[PDB]
Formats: C-alpha cells, sequence, structure tokens
C-alpha cells in the first residue's frame, strides 16, 4: 500500500 | 539486557497492536519492506532502510544497549515512510500515527 512520490 | 528487551517489547506492542478508525493495524505495512528485487526504486531513494523485521532481529542479537538506539530506528522508520510516500496517503498518515505513538512511549519510559 505504497504511494510513491 | 533482558530488562531493556522487555521494556522495548512492551513499548513496541502498543504500536504493533494499534488499529485506526477503519479497523486496520496501522503497523502492518511497516513490518516487512518490499525486497530489493521486488522494488528497486525504494532503495534508490531510501539510503538506510528500516522495518519492524529489522528491529526484531536487533532485539534478538543485543544490538540495542540503550533506548536511544531504538528511538533512532523508529525515527528512521517514520522518516523513511514520509520521504518515500506522498503526504496525505494512507501509508504516510499511518507513519504519522506511529511517530506520535512512539514519542508517547519513549517520553513515558523516562
Amino acid at each position: 500500500g505504497k504511494a510513491p512520490r | 539486557d533482558p530488562e531493556l528487551a522487555e521494556k522495548i517489547n512492551e513499548m513496541l506492542d502498543v504500536i504493533l497492536e494499534y488499529k485506526n478508525e477503519d479497523g486496520e493495524l496501522i503497523a502492518d505495512v511497516f513490518q516487512t519492506l518490499p525486497t530489493r528485487k521486488e522494488l528497486p526504486d525504494y532503495y534508490q531513494v531510501i539510503s538506510k532502510p528500516m522495518d519492524f523485521d529489522r528491529i526484531n532481529k536487533k532485539i534478538e542479537t543485543g544490538r540495542y544497549t540503550v533506548m536511544e538506539e531504538l528511538n533512532d530506528d523508529m525515527n528512521l522508520l517514520v522518516n523513511n515512510a514520509q520521504t518515500y510516500n506522498e503526504e496525505g496517503s494512507e501509508i504516510y498518515v499511518s507513519s504519522e500515527t506511529i511517530g506520535k505513538l512512539w514519542k508517547e512511549q519513549y517520553d513515558k519510559f523516562m
């Protein structure tokens, strides 16, 4: 559940 | 040192058992990082990876001799999540909650 920049 | 270990385990259990309003264990996504094979781009951004798997291995092998060393690792865990992930994302928000929970534990250990 990552939200990379 | 068994006393330090037991203090550590008691403080970390607070964080590891905490659930958000949605019923999600917020710490679950911080247990195990994606591996260097699965997500190479994480490691190009994050120079010093940290997760609860690594913290446990350090407890078991005597690498924590003082509480400030764990405080460094928990600040690393949190700061890495906020470096990597976008502000306002669920994972970023969870990291903020972990940071607050940890500071309460650390401040009360003293």
